[PDB]
Formats: structure tokens, C-alpha cells, sequence
């Protein structure tokens, strides 16, 4: 006797509510229950029967975790305040047999939902003392089960890290600034650029720490009244007067100063030209910061949540609270609607009562770290402050590996973080072929590196030469010249057998007796130690537009699926998470291969797809192949083979994206990242001159192989927003397959299976 | 010994560097010696340092780069003789007698009254100490020549200025992402865009967006009048099932009384029909960005000439303004331009907007016009033909392109609007043979489709022999009056068999016409298939991505492999806005000796390098250049014979060379295109109460025009190559060979 | 012996025989010795495109002096790592095609 849920989106739109929807719709009917969408958020409850209350089937969210907006629409709600209201709300979807409702929104609709829940008994009588609804119906669903999802461009919903579509958001403003900022440069202005997120400030923090604004206006931090005319001019004289042409101050829409009085761009305008006088222009963004296709990260992240809130109505009960779902720590988690709320309301009241820091804590797991990073790299070097006395060291940092997304950032921050401590960085040019050859050793001045943050492409170079082929002997030399305390490097797996062989060279080279550090880099994140390598979200982002467009294409034709060349190494993971993203039919890994058996079930499984799909309009099929997945079957042999084997029935392409993989311009996630694992980097170099110096005394037998020396030499890793340490020692001796440049334990494997039921794919 | 210097003055624009790199290189090449000016006249004015002598690598990459790298101040000094005379000591003093100005209306107007003052100048410095009269000798009399960098279009006597297809790009993509959120609220947005005082920028976006309406001074509105007209449109498109509305306003925007029109203004009374309204004002993302492959083109070509126009200056030429007319370049007398744009506020001062309007690029009028046609005369009102109303058909033959449902809805819109029913033939000729699937087209159903790629009802590559008979059984049976068949040589193939088979097959009589449309620009008769700019554009962002991956990587070739099958142009254009050392295409042989004067060029080339970080080089290579030497041959080849000096690397972008969503430059195209269509097929419908009724829609340097399939299937290459026997680009090509730095390097090796 | 006295049937034809030997040109050169090879590439030389060039144009004309005669054919040894990048049958094609009509060539493996 199958049961129903239904999906609506209330207030404010935001990128990936699609996605959710669309997973919502998927895992209900894969679980066997009917899916039922209801259009324009509650007016369609009060409206009713079919056309608003509509019976959704596995097609109809076809194509949908790339559109924007909601498709199934949002209104603001009249009719539902009145009891009236509320009552057809409860008729309607008791005529529909639907008594469990997903709502995916903001928190005022949210508890909304929850309230509906509690009145429901309230209403079902009322609605049987009066007919209305059978006896038989009332019954049949005298409960009702709701779970909340929450979508919103704002992340400042307090018991979730990221609210689906904030991200989205995040890259819009980035790429606004970006634009902005060429021609800024052109004519050395300044941009007052108002950004949203009603009184969060999230959005306006990162993105000034992705875009390097000169500073920026967050109500979280309202610290002024006063100060904030003498605390931004000051730097951006500062950063004016040492080179940077351009001036970028980020300002929260809804910014105040201590007062809790507003503090609006205009403000912030007229000092700039007032105080400093320079030329100024105030920018709003406005509601582009709400359109656009959702990003990987809000894609696959409102899939997943879309996939679990549907097992939590199935599961809820009269006596459970209302669930909620959010992630913490990269984890897909459950949190009581109430409580949640009811958190978030606290924000605004400790905001009301001038206690900042308690609203600071409110926010997510690494809100407050990235205010401190950005004021770090934000002053840097332009105030002696020089936070630590004397025990400012020489770090030198160097790329090596493939390029990626976020290295530059990385480079950048890991200076101008130096330069607010006082060390001294050194930047190897060209990685170890580059010192080695042509002593490439230089100083990373504040002036050379505007821009830096947010450049693809690797500014010092790099390359895949290992220390070992360079000539270890040149390498320690120069570096006992220079006298480099701590080395920072950042790259892929060459950079990690770079990190090995530097520290097992430590007794024979004792200029490698300093401590050493990893932030691991390539987009095919298969750098052990870590679950997020740097480069990966924008090469997964290149990757799953390049396939949006593809598979747009074969739905033009129509009966025709395309092989999807992917990167990654003996990495499944891009094609697994772009396959996610994307809903790619099929997609193979280097984990798993291509067995005949499986190719032929899929060709089969395709053809019905095609034969079912009639001639319609958006059923072009993708298969997702990465490269290693495969010696024998390329792209194109693939494609040969499917199309011979389908027999007329539908046929195959392949598709090359090759290099664009890496993306062009890296990601606000990217860069964002870059800055934090660079940071907690050099923090990892200070950290650990302790040990090793004490040690590194005479190359005497002082010198050994014990955990407290080695465990100097590590890679800075993370784990969901987290970030360990690990000996390249413990990971390239147990946790490593070095034979195949890559973890021997792969992290994924469970979401692969995830993707092949929302897809409808078997074995 | 003649020494050139750029300057690049007023508000900065996308492809001003483009501009200033081919004046750099196109002098050093013909031995000049080429100056940087910095921060404009300002820069001009602080003289030495603020002046700099560049090298041929100093350009490198600014194909790709935002805005003007040497900068753009104003400059009061500047405004006084005794700066002007300042300046041009500093340039007599480098040896420097012609002035290359790319920028705003503004900056070319000053840019004359400065060599129109040099000589007089030139005494007062020969006078009061500074120079002898034998030191300035030489360096007498100043040869000027402008380029327009701007956004606004607002240069009257050129078609376009460097950026303002750009600054369009980046409105499109704005509104896009608005549209989400927009329809997801059946919201109603008032965007507001830049111009000035040209509503170019609005009536374009306007087109390319779906508007519901626009709002631009050329056409100031009726003073007290629009807003019911404005609530009139919307409303209707809303009760046609338009969720969302979206209007343009243009900065300039003004009524009848010269009273300018608001974006708030257009807000509150559509507040007052009681639609939920915002308003967005885009700022200066409208200026930003790297350039689209038109300004690229644009600016490279122009940059070229100006050096070229100084080189040919003469002591009586007129200050020259480099232009772009017939989609050729060309110079103009610089003070008339300046007059007759200046003469457009005249008109506007004089609400004598008609006097205006006129005054704009060659195109402005038409556009305006189809935007009407196909936005607001669908009241009933406008041209509803009395009953000789027609059933057109519309077929999409060939691979996807990105205009195909921006043109398919075009041509929809007009249709109903004139009473005529436009019918999909679904999934090309094979799809009509297999199913005879033909369904009507309603109002509503082409919704969106201005801006969404590939095709909506369904498109292959299969041709009209198929059964030739059973197509003209459907087109019958549907009762067809006339057919659009939107696709590329395919479509062209099946237009000329669809013509032959008119002696057996009466319905085949009805008029048909081909809007060619494929990335490649293969179809005969035309210089501009439909989503070709989207395709370049398409293949600017892909190589601009793998050309930072071989910069990152240092000393790294990368051999990338464009589509057009059998026709180089494609492979041509982006070569040159590419930089691209080598071009193999089909019109070119490949044989060993061109490799090695490829390999040669190359490692020569990079024995240089050293600059790194912005040095990754490449080859664009046609998709068929060679059947032996493949785009991955090619690649090893090279190789092989770098030995270690340098690595390669192989890029096949493929299928996304057909977009995502199209351009604006198509968009706007597809509905200039589809309307056109549809009235030739009246104007024949009624001509009948005789093969150029069966045409091709061409354009040929800026002039739209039907050309009879027979006639052209005579400058095709058939059944052989499939592509039109004439090649418009191998100008492009050699300059290209040039500022692309190959014969630079071909000289070195001897 | 044998594929060269198929060359020499059809006239104006040489053969690219893909021979063993890894990194050792030991056995292309003195099979190619043995069998009056007219040109035979090894691993420890490569093939420049250069030398394929001439390699070719000397073919070329070596089938011209020939005429049509009868015992004309010609043999190519090339040891397999003698180029990653032309296999016997790319080889045979590049020939072909730099051939334009005047002589062919095929792969033997
Ligand atoms: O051009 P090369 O340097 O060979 O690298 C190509 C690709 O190989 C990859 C894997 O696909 O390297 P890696 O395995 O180290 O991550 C990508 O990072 C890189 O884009
Ligand atoms: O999808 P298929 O039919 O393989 O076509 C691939 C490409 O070949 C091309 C030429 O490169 O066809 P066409 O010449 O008809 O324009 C492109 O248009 C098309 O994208
Ligand atoms: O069957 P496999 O293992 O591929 O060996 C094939 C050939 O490889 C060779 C080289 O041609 O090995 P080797 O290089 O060690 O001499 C021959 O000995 C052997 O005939
Ligand atoms: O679009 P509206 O109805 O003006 O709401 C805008 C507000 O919505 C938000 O996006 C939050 O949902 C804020 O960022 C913004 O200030
Ligand atoms: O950036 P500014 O100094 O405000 O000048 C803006 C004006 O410049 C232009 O871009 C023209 O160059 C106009 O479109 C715009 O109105």
C-alpha cells in the first residue's frame, strides 16, 4: 500500500534546490514510495489537487542538478498564516495521499513545516468533524512526517557548515569582484562592492579572502564606530602606497558598526574619497549572487542531503522531533528543526546584546579561523607588528607536481602570512630541477605577488623532477646557504616522494634536519594524508560544466550517450564526484576497471534507456571514464564498441576535455582552502623547530630515526573541515601504494553506489 | 629609425591590450620602434619612465588580459599648453613623432587638437632652451591615428568599437544568472546596463535575453504614455504562462521630453501593476572580463593597422580613425567622426530622435525593428495578415549548433504574431521519414529558448534523399506553405535536393529557405554560419585555460585540434586571437618540410623564453589538416625532436566547440536571421497566385541577402570536401604569421 | 626474403618490417646486412624526421631509375624502439603519403 512524500522550496531561491529536489523525487521512488512535488511553496498546498500538488515519476527531474532556481518555484505565503489556510493545506494533501512533506528553504520555513506538523491533529479533526476527508483517510494519516533541508545563498543557519547554495553564491561574488577588479586596475580605483547575506557574513569574508580585498565590512565583527574609518584607511593606504593599483572593500550587506548602527557602502564611499581621496564606485551586486547553476559542491552536497531526508521521514515518528538535515565536517548529518532554529535565533540576540564573539561562535566550524587568516595575510607585512618576537624563522616554499587550482593561493598566503609573523619567505622557483640547475631561490615581496591569490597556472613553477634526480647534494647546499629553517612544499605525489626522500635524507644531509611539511595538491586528490587536496573542487567544477555542455549535445540528437575522457590518475574520485554531479549514466574508474560483463549490461541497460526515453528532448546519456580505468578501452574504442554493440539502437562519442580539467581561474572553495592549509602550515614549521633544532646539533649520532624527529616531516591533511598531521614516514610506509602514486585505502567507494541508484544503474 | 607610441586613454575596455600588442609588434616588425604610455595623457605628460620603449615579449599573453595593462588616468595638466608642450618635448625627446590613441570618443577627440597644435608647439620648445631648431628637425609634424576602445558603441562611423561585445557578453551572463532566481519568484527584474548615451548595449542584451521590453534614448518613449504600454506587455506575456519579466533599461534611457527614464521609474510602475519587482544595476562587471573572440579579432586586426596608416601618413592626410564597415577594416577622417557622433545629442537636444537613431551603426535601425516584431506586436495588433496566413515548417539539419532554438523561437514569435503556424518538424528528415512528427509550436513552448544550446526538437545530420517521397508526403499532409530548414552543410545538401525534387514533387514548390548554422562555417554562400562566434568564443576560454596549464608547467607546447571539418576557418580565427606559432590547416599543405619549420620556429623560440610564468606556446590544427599526420603524430613528432628542451602536450576540446548557451553575438543573430526568413517565405507565398525561391540567407561582408540554392551548388565542393570553395581570412593568416612571432623566429634560424 | 620478393612483384613498393631486439640494433643491422636492406633504423640511432625525408626521396628515385623492372623492391628494417612514435604502420603511411604516387609502402610485422 504505498505511501507518498512531497517536496516544496520555500523563501528565498537558492543554486541547488534542484538538485534537491531532484535526488528528493529519485530516492523516494527508489525506495518505493510515489514522489509528489507541490509548486509555488505553501500557496500550493492551499491551492490543491493536481497542477499544484502534482505526482512526480523518475523522468521528470531529468536534467535537473543543472538548472537553476527551482523549478518547482517558490511564493511567499498569505493564505497559509490563517487557519483556513493551514486547513486545505492538510485536505490537499490528504487528498493526495501524501503525509509526508520535505521542505527545503530557510529556517522561517522551516519551522513553519514544524508547526504545520504539531497543528496537524489539531486540523484532521476538524477536517473530519465537518467531512472534508473520509474516515478511511483520517486513519490512514492522522500523523504527519516532515524533514527539513535548508537552502540558502546565506549560511547562517547555526547547526549546519554550509547551507545549500551559499557556495553557489560564493562564486558568483567572486567572479563579479573579478571582473571588477581588470578594470579597476585599469584606471587604480576603488570598489566598494556591497555583497549579500542578509545579516551573515560569510559570504563578504570569504570572499574577500578569495578576491585579497583591502578589507572588508562583516556585522560579526562590528569592532569600529570610529575604528573602521582609521582601521581601513590605514591599510589600504598602506597597500595603496606600496603598489596595488586596485582597492577592494568588501561590505556585508548588512554590516554595522559597534553601535549596532548600520554602516552602508555609501559610508564606506565617501571616506574613501573624502579621507583618502581616491577615486570610488560603489557596486551591488544584487540577485546574481542568487541565480546561476549550482556548483559542484552545492550540487553534490544538496543530492546528498536531498537522498537522506528522505530516510529521515520514513523513519520519523509521532514522538520524534523534527529533523533537519546538515553537514558538519564534511558529514551528511541529522539535527532536531527546534533546537536548530532556535540556535540561529540566538545569533541575532547576541548580536542585539553587543556580545560578538558568542554570534562568532554560532557561525560555522571555521567561521572564526578565516577572519583571523584574512587579517593575517590582510596586513602582513605592511605593520611591523611582526607578531612574534624573535623567533621569526627563513621558510622557504616550492611547487612540485602538475599544476592546480589553489597553488598560487597557497604560495600567497603562505607569504603574506610570514610577512604578519615576521619570518622571512623564500620561494624555490621551478621546483628541485630549478634550484639545483639555476640556484632558483628568491624572496616572495608583498608588491610581486598582487594577484596571486587568485591566479591558475603556478606563478614560481613546477615541474615533476624528484629531489633525487635533481642532485640531493645541490639541493642541501643551497639550502644550508640560504639557511632555511622549515620548507613548505606544495604539490601532488611527486611532491610527496619529495617530502619522503628529503627526510630519509636527513642523517647524510643534515641542512634536511629542519622541519618539512606537505600541502598536498592535484586535482586527482590522490595524495595520501589527506581528503581534500588542493586543486580538486575546481578541476570537478571544470569537469562537470565541460559534461553539462556534452551532454546537452546528445540530448540534441537524441539516442546518443558520450565517453567522457576523465583525469585523475588511479584516482576514481573526479569521475565519481563529477559523475554525481552531473547524473552521468555510467562511469568508470581505475578501481574497478571494465570487466566485458559490466560493459555489455550497461550497453543493454543504455539501449533500454533510449528505447523507453521515445525521441524526448533531454535524454541524452553520459558515461564517465576516467582514463586508468582501462588500458585496453579508450574514450574512443569505447565508444566503437558501445556503438556496435547497441546496433542501430542509439550510438556513442567520445569526448576529450583533456588539460581543461584544471580549470582556469581556481575556486573560492579552492582558494579559500589554499590560504587555511597554508597557514596551518607555516603554524606546522614554528610548531616543530622545537625537536629537531635542539637535536640538530652536531651531525653526531644525535641525530637518529625516532618518531619525534621524523614526525617533523609531515603532511598537512584534513578531515571534513578538520586538519591532521601525519609522518610522510607512517604514510609512505603503511598507508601508501607508491607503486601506483596512491592511497592504499580509497575514501568514496560508498557514494559511487549512491550515484548508481539515483541514476537507476545495477551492477 | 621611427618611433611609435600607444596610449590608452578614457574609460578602459575589454581587447584594449589585444589593441596595444599588435601595435607593438606590427612596428618592431616593420622596424619601428614602439613606445607603452602609461596612465594615459597623464603618463604622457610625466614624460620618461611614465614612457617606455617595449620589447616584442612585452605583449606576450595580452590577448587575454582585462582591461589596459599600461594603464588609463585623466589628466588636468594635460589641459593646459604648457602640459601639451610638455608632453611633446617628451616624445621629441625619445625621437617620437606618431601617436597611436586607443579609447573613448573623448580621448581621440584631444588626441587631434593635440597634432593639429604640434608644429606651434614644436617653436616653443626650439624657443625657450629644451631643443635646437636642428634637433627637432626631423621630428616636425605628428602623425596621429585613433582606436576606439569602448563598450558604449557610440562611435558613429564605425560599426563597432574594441569591448562592446564584450560588455554584452558579460550583460547576457548577468541577466542568465538572474533568470534563475527571477523565475523561480514569477518575478519581474529591471536591469539596468551601461551605454552612456547609446542604448546599443540595451537594445542588444535586449534582443539577447528575451526582454519583455526595452528602454533606450534613440526611441525615447511616449513621455506620459509608456508605462501602460510597458504593464500591457507584461501583462500579456504573464497570462501566456511567462512566469518571470525582464526588462532593460539603459542608463541613457529617456521619454519624448527629454525627462530620463529610471530603472525605478520602470520599477514602480510595474510595482503598480502589482508584479513582484527588483531592480539590478549590473556597474562595471560591464567592463571587466578578458575579451570575447570578436574583440580579440577586433582589436588585433585594427591595432595592426593603425601602425600600418602611420607608416603611410603623409604631411596632408587627415588624422585617420580605424574603423570596421562591411566587416573589413577601414580608416575614416577622425574630426568627422567625432562631429557626427557629437551631432547625435544635437538631435537628442532637439527631441528629433529619428535624426538620431540614423546616426548609429549600420544595423541599429533593423535590430530595434526585429525586436519589436518579435516582442511587443504580439498584441494581435501588428501585421496579423488577413488570410493568407501561412504553415511554415522548421527542420534542424546537421550537428547541434548553439542558435538553433534562439532562431527555431525567433521565427516562432513572428509567425504568431503575423497568424502564421509554426510547426516543428521533430529530429531532423529522418525523425519526419520515421514518425511524422510534426507538432505545432505555441508561444509559451518556445520559451527560454533564446538562450539554450544545441536543439530542443531534435537534430541530425541525415539528408532529404532519404525518401525523398515520404518527406513530401508529410510536408502535405501538414499542409506546409513553406519550410526553414536551420542547419549546416547537410542542410544545404538537403536544400538543393529538396529543390531537384521539385519536377517530381509539387508540395516541394512551397518557398525554402537554409539559415546556415554549424560551428565550422563550412556552408557555401555565407562568410557567418549560425554559432560560429559561440564556437570561437567557446575555444577562446578553452585555449585561455590550457595556455595557463603549459605557462604553469614552463617551456610546454600544446597542440590543439579545432573542429570545421574540411574548413580552416575556424582553424584561421583562432589562430590569430589565439597567438597560435603554427596553423595547420587544410588550405595549407603539411608536408615534413613545414613540421620542421614548425619544430624549428619552436625550439628557436624557446631558447629565448626565460620570462616563464606567462610563456606556454601553441599549434592550432585543423580536424582534418592530415589524415597521416594526426593531431597525436603531430604531437610525438615534435616531441621527439625537442629532446628534453621542451615538452608537448595534445588538446582535442571536441564536441563543446558546439557551447553551452549560445553568445550574444548569435542570439542576436538567430533572431535577426529567423525573422528574415519567414518574410522571404511571404514575400514568395504571395509572389505565387523560379528557383530562388529555394534560397540560402547570406551574409557576405555586412550584406544580408537570399542566394538561390542551384546557382551555389556550383561554389560548393560536394560530394568531396563538403565545404564552400572560397577562403576570406588568409589576410588574417599572414598577419597573424607575424604578430603570432613564427617569422620571427623563421629569421632567427637563418 | 620472402616480403621483399612480394615488393618486387608489385614494382615501386618497399616494406617497413617492424624487427625485435628492445633497445639492441644488433639484429635489424645485420638482418638488414644479410638481406641487402636499403635503409634500417635501430633504437641506438631513432629516426629523425630529417632522415626520413631523405630515407624517402632516395626511395624515391631508386623506383625511377628502376622503371618497372622486375627484382626492384625495397625493405625498410626498422627496430621497434627505433621510435615510439612511428610504429612499421605509421611509418609505411608517412612513406605513402610523402610518396605522393610515386612508390608506396606497407607495414610487415
Ligand atoms: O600534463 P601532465 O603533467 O602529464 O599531467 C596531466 C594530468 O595528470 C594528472 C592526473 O590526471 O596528474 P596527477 O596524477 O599527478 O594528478 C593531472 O593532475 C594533470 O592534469
Ligand atoms: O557529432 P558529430 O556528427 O560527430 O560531428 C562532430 C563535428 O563535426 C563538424 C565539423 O567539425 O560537423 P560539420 O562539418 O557538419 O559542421 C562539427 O559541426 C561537429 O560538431
Ligand atoms: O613475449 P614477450 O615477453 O613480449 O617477449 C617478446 C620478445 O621480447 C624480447 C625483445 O624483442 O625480449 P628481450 O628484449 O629481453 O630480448 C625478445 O627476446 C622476445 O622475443
Ligand atoms: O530577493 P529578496 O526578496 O529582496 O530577498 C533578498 C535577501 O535574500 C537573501 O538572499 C537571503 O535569502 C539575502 O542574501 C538578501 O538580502
Ligand atoms: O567608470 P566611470 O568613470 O563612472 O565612467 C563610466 C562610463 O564609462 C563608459 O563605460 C564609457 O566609456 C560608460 O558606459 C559609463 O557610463
Amino acid at each position: 500500500p504505498q505511501k507518498a512524500i512531497a517536496v516544496m522550496t520555500s523563501g528565498g531561491d537558492a543554486p541547488g534546490m534542484n538538485s534537491n529536489v531532484r535526488a528528493i523525487v529519485r530516492s523516494a521512488i527508489f525506495k518505493g514510495c510515489r514522489a509528489f512535488v507541490v509548486m509555488e511553496g505553501y500557496e500550493g498546498l492551499v491551492r490543491g489537487g493536481p497542477e499544484y500538488i502534482k505526482e512526480f515519476h523518475w523522468e521528470d527531474v531529468r536534467g535537473w542538478s543543472a538548472e537553476g532556481g527551482t523549478n518547482i518555484g517558490t511564493a511567499r505565503c498569505m493564505e497559509f498564516k490563517k487557519r483556513e489556510g493551514r486547513l486545505l493545506g492538510a485536505q490537499h494533501l490528504i487528498e493526495a495521499g501524501v503525509d509526508a512533506l520535505i521542505v527545503c528553504g530557510g529556517d522561517g520555513s522551516l519551522t513553519g513545516a514544524d508547526l504545520f506538523r504539531s497543528e496537524w491533529p489539531s486540523l484532521i479533526e476538524e477536517l473530519l468533524k465537518t467531512n472534508r476527508i473520509s474516515n478511511e483517510q483520517y486513519e490512514r494519516m492522522k500523523h504527519l512526517n516532515i524533514c527539513g533541508t535548508v537552502g540558502s545563498i546565506d549560511n547562517d543557519m547555526s547547526t549546519t557548515d554550509a547551507t545549500i547554495g551559499a557556495y553557489s553564491a560564493l562564486d558568483r561574488i567572486c567572479k563579479a569582484i573579478d571582473y571588477v577588479e581588470a578594470t579597476a586596475n585599469s584606471h587604480s580605483r576603488a570598489f566598494v562592492v556591497e555583497v549579500m547575506g542578509r545579516n551573515c557574513g560569510w559570504l563578504a569574508l570569504l570572499a574577500g579572502i578569495a578576491t585579497s580585498a583591502d578589507y572588508i565590512f562583516i556585522p560579526e565583527k562590528p569592532a569600529t564606530s570610529s575604528e573602521w574609518q582609521d582601521q581601513m584607511c590605514d591599510i589600504v593606504s598602506k597597500h595603496r602606497s606600496r603598489g596595488k593599483r586596485t582597492t577592494i572593500v568588501v561590505v556585508a550587506e548588512g554590516a554595522i558598526a559597534a553601535d549596532l548602527t548600520p554602516i552602508s557602502p555609501s559610508d564606506v564611499h565617501k571616506v574613501l574619497v573624502d579621507r583618502l581621496g581616491l577615486d570610488t564606485r560603489i557596486t551591488t551586486l544584487g540577485h546574481v549572487q542568487r541565480g546561476g547553476t549550482a556548483v559542484a559542491y552545492d550540487r553534490i552536497l544538496a543530492t546528498l542531503q536531498g537522498l537522506e531526508a528522505v530516510n529521515a521521514v520514513l523513519e520519523s515518528t509521532p514522538d520524534t522531533p523534527s529533523p533537519l538535515i546538515a553537514v558538519n565536517e564534511n558529514k551528511i548529518v541529522r539535527k532536531p528543526l527546534m533546537e536548530s532554529v532556535k540556535l540561529t535565533k540566538a545569533v541575532a540576540e547576541a548580536i542585539q546584546a553587543k556580545d560578538f564573539k558568542r554570534a562568532m561562535s554560532l557561525r560555522d566550524t571555521e567561521f572564526i579561523e578565516h577572519l583571523n587568516n584574512f587579517m593575517a595575510i590582510n596586513s602582513a607585512d605592511h605593520n611591523e607588528p611582526k607578531l612574534p618576537k624573535d623567533k621569526r624563522l627563513k621558510i622557504a616554499i616550492v611547487n612540485v607536481g602538475a599544476p592546480a587550482g589553489g597553488i598560487n593561493s597557497a604560495v600567497y598566503s603562505m607569504a603574506t602570512y610570514c610577512m604578519s609573523q615576521g619570518h622571512r619567505p623564500y620561494a624555490i622557483y621551478n621546483g628541485w630541477s630549478g634550484l639545483a640547475r639555476h640556484e632558483s631561490v628568491r624572496s616572495l615581496n608583498w608588491k610581486d605577488m598582487l594577484g596571486w591569490q587568485s591566479r591558475g597556472g603556478s606563478e614560481i613553477g613546477t615541474n615533476r623532477v624528484t629531489p633525487e634526480e635533481a642532485d640531493l647534494g645541490m639541493i642541501a647546499y643551497y639550502f644550508q646557504k640560504y639557511e632555511f629553517d622549515g620548507l613548505i612544499i606544495v604539490g601532488g605525489f611527486e611532491a610527496f616522494e619529495s617530502l619522503h626522500q628529503l627526510e630519509r635524507a636527513r642523517e647524510s644531509y643534515p641542512a634536511f634536519r629542519i622541519p618539512m611539511v606537505l600541502i598536498p595538491a592535484t586535482l586527482s586528490n590522490n595524495v595520501p594524508g589527506t581528503e581534500y587536496s588542493l586543486g580538486s573542487d575546481t578541476a570537478l567544477n571544470a569537469l562537470m560544466e565541460y559534461c553539462d555542455v556534452v551532454k546537452q549535445s546528445a540530448s540534441s540528437t537524441r539516442g546518443r550517450a558520450f565517453v567522457v575522457d576523465c583525469q585523475g590518475g588511479n584516482s576514481g574520485y573526479l569521475a565519481t564526484y563529477a559523475s554525481l554531479a552531473v547524473g552521468a549514466q555510467v562511469s568508470y574508474v581505475p578501481e574497478e576497471g571494465i570487466s566485458l560483463e559490466q560493459l555489455s549490461e550497461d550497453i543493454e541497460y543504455l539501449a533500454q534507456s533510449f528505447e523507453k526515453a521515445e525521441g524526448r528532448g533531454r535524454f541524452g546519456k553520459l558515461i564517465l571514464k576516467s582514463t586508468n580505468a582501462s588500458k585496453a578501452l579508450s574514450a574512443t574504442k569505447l565508444a566503437e564498441v558501445i556503438t556496435a554493440e547497441a546496433d542501430g539502437r542509439f550510438d556513442a562519442k567520445p569526448a576529450y576535455p583533456g588539460h581543461v580539467q584544471q580549470g582556469g581561474l581556481p575556486s573560492p572553495i579552492d582558494r579559500t582552502r589554499a590560504t587555511r592549509m597554508a597557514i596551518k602550515a607555516v603554524g606546522f614549521i614554528k610548531d616543530n623547530q622545537a625537536a629537531i633544532a635542539e637535536a640538530r646539533a652536531a651531525e653526531e649520532n644525535f641525530n637518529a630515526d625516532d618518531k619525534t624527529i621524523s614526525d617533523t616531516a609531515a603532511v598537512v591533511g584534513v578531515k571534513g573541515s578538520h586538519v591532521v598531521y601525519n609522518s610522510i614516514r607512517q604514510l609512505y610506509d603503511y598507508e601508501t601504494e607508491v607503486s601506483m602514486r596512491m592511497p592504499k585505502v580509497i575514501h568514496w567507494q560508498a557514494t559511487r553506489l549512491i550515484a548508481d541508484h539515483l541514476v537507476g544503474r545495477k551492477r | 629609425k621611427k618611433k611609435i607610441a600607444v596610449m590608452t586613454s578614457g574609460g578602459d575596455s575589454p581587447g584594449m591590450n589585444a589593441a596595444v600588442r599588435a601595435v607593438v609588434r606590427t612596428g618592431i616588425h616593420f622596424g619601428c620602434d614602439v613606445f607603452a604610455v602609461y596612465e594615459g595623457y597623464e603618463g604622457l605628460l610625466r614624460g620618461g619612465k611614465y614612457l617606455k620603449k617595449m620589447a616584442w615579449e612585452d605583449v606576450r599573453g595580452w590577448l587575454s588580459e582585462g582591461g589596459t595593462l599600461i594603464g588609463t588616468a585623466r589628466s588636468m595638466e594635460f589641459r593646459k599648453r604648457e602640459g601639451r608642450r610638455q608632453a611633446a618635448g617628451n616624445l621629441i625627446s625619445q625621437g617620437i613623432d606618431a601617436l597611436v590613441v586607443c579609447g573613448g570618443d573623448g580621448s581621440l577627440t584631444g588626441a587631434d587638437l593635440f597634432r593639429h597644435e604640434w608644429p606651434s608647439l614644436v617653436d616653443e620648445l626650439v624657443a625657450e632652451g629644451r631643443f635646437t631648431k636642428e634637433e627637432v628637425a626631423p621630428y616636425k609634424n605628428l602623425s596621429i591615428v585613433g582606436l576606439v576602445g569602448s563598450i558604449d558603441n557610440d562611435m558613429s562611423g564605425t560599426d563597432s568599437t574594441i569591448g562592446a561585445y564584450s560588455a554584452l557578453e558579460r550583460i547576457c551572463e548577468m541577466v542568465d544568472y538572474i533568470d534563475a532566481t527571477a523565475k523561480s519568484h514569477s518575478r519581474a527584474f529591471v536591469v539596468e546596463v551601461m551605454g552612456r548615451h547609446c542604448g546599443w548595449l540595451a537594445l542588444m542584451a535586449g534582443i539577447a535575453t528575451g526582454a519583455d521590453y526595452i528602454f533606450i534614448p534613440e526611441r525615447a518613449v511616449p513621455h506620459g504614455k509608456w508605462q501602460d504600454e510597458l504593464k500591457e506587455v507584461c501583462q500579456r506575456h504573464r497570462s501566456k504562462g511567462r512566469r518571470n519579466n525582464t526588462i532593460i533599461v539603459a542608463e541613457g534611457a529617456l521619454d519624448d521630453q527629454l525627462n530620463p527614464v529610471t530603472a525605478n521609474d520602470v520599477k514602480d510602475a510595474l510595482i503598480e501593476l502589482g508584479l513582484d519587482t527588483k531592480v539590478t544595476i549590473l556597474g562595471h562587471v560591464q567592463r571587466g572580463g578578458t575579451a570575447v573572440a570578436h574583440d580579440r579579432w577586433l582589436a588585433t586586426l585594427q591595432g595592426v593597422d593603425a601602425v600600418k596608416a602611420v607608416l603611410e601618413f603623409t604631411p596632408e592626410t587627415p588624422s585617420p580613425l580605424i574603423g570596421i564597415l562591411e566587416n573589413k577594416i577601414i580608416r575614416m577622417p577622425l574630426v568627422e567622426s567625432v562631429k557626427l557622433t557629437k551631432s547625435v545629442a544635437t538631435a537628442i537636444e532637439n527631441k528629433d530622435f529619428d535624426k538620431a537613431i540614423s546616426l548609429r551603426d549600420t544595423e541599429f535601425i533593423e535590430l530595434y525593428e526585429n525586436f519589436l516584431s518579435t516582442t511587443v506586436k504580439d498584441d494581435g495588433s501588428e501585421l496579423l495578415p488577413v488570410s493568407d496566413r501561412l504553415n511554415i515548417g522548421i527542420v534542424h539539419v546537421g550537428a547541434p549548433s548553439a542558435a538553433l532554438n534562439a532562431a527555431t523561437r525567433a521565427a516562432t514569435l513572428y509567425c504568431l504574431s503575423h497568424g502564421h503556424k509554426p510547426y516543428a518538424i521533430m529530429n531532423g528528415f529522418s525523425g519526419l521519414i520515421q514518425t511524422g512528427e510534426v507538432k505545432e509550436l505555441s508561444w509559451i513552448d518556445v520559451e527560454n529558448w533564446h538562450n539554450l544550446g544545441g536543439s530542443e526538437i531534435g537534430t541530425n545530420r541525415s539528408v532529404a534523399s532519404e525518401d525523398l517521397g515520404t518527406i513530401a508526403y508529410y510536408f502535405q499532409k501538414n499542409k506546409l506553405d513553406g519550410l526553414i530548414i536551420l542547419g549546416g552543410f547537410e542542410g544545404f545538401r538537403s536544400l538543393k535536393q529538396l529543390r531537384d525534387g521539385r519536377t517530381q514533387h509539387p508540395i516541394f514548390n512551397i518557398p525554402m529557405c537554409l539559415i546556415p548554422a554549424t560551428v565550422s562555417n563550412n556552408v557555401p554562400g555565407t562568410e557567418y554560419s549560425l554559432g560560429v562566434d559561440t564556437c570561437l568564443n567557446a575555444l577562446v576560454n578553452y585555449t585561455d585555460d590550457i595556455k595557463q596549464s603549459a605557462s604553469a608547467t614552463r617551456r610546454r607546447v600544446f597542440v590543439c585540434e579545432v573542429q570545421g571539418g574540411h574548413s580552416g576557418y575556424i582553424a584561421s580565427f583562432t589562430g590569430l586571437i589565439t597567438g597560435a606559432v603554427s596553423v595547420y590547416t587544410p588550405e595549407k599543405k603539411i608536408d615534413l618540410a613545414s613540421i620542421r619549420e614548425d619544430i624549428t620556429l619552436l625550439k628557436e623560440n624557446f631558447r629565448h623564453d626565460k620570462g616563464e610564468n606567462r610563456n606556454g606556446k601553441l599549434l592550432v590544427r585543423n580536424e582534418q589538416a592530415s589524415s597521416v599526420y594526426s593531431t597525436q603524430l603531430l604531437a610525438d613528432i615534435i616531441s621527439e625532436a625537442s629532446k628534453g628542451k621542451f615538452g608537448v602536450r595534445t588538446a582535442i576540446p571536441g564536441h563543446v566547440q558546439q557551447g553551452g548557451v549560445p553568445s550574444s553575438k548569435d542570439r542576436v543573430t538567430a533572431s535577426r536571421f529567423a525573422v528574415k526568413c519567414i518574410k522571404f517565405i511571404e514575400q514568395w507565398n504571395k509572389k505565387n497566385e523560379e528557383d530562388d525561391s529555394a534560397a540560402v540567407i547570406c551574409v557576405n561582408g555586412s550584406h544580408v541577402s537570399f542566394k538561390p540554392i542551384a546557382n551555389l551548388w556550383e561554389n560548393e565542393t560536394n560530394v568531396e570536401l563538403r565545404k564552400g570553395f572560397e577562403v576570406h581570412w588568409a589576410e588574417y593568416n599572414k598577419i597573424g604569421d607575424i604578430l603570432s612571432g613564427r617569422l620571427k623566429l623563421r629569421a632567427e634560424v637563418a
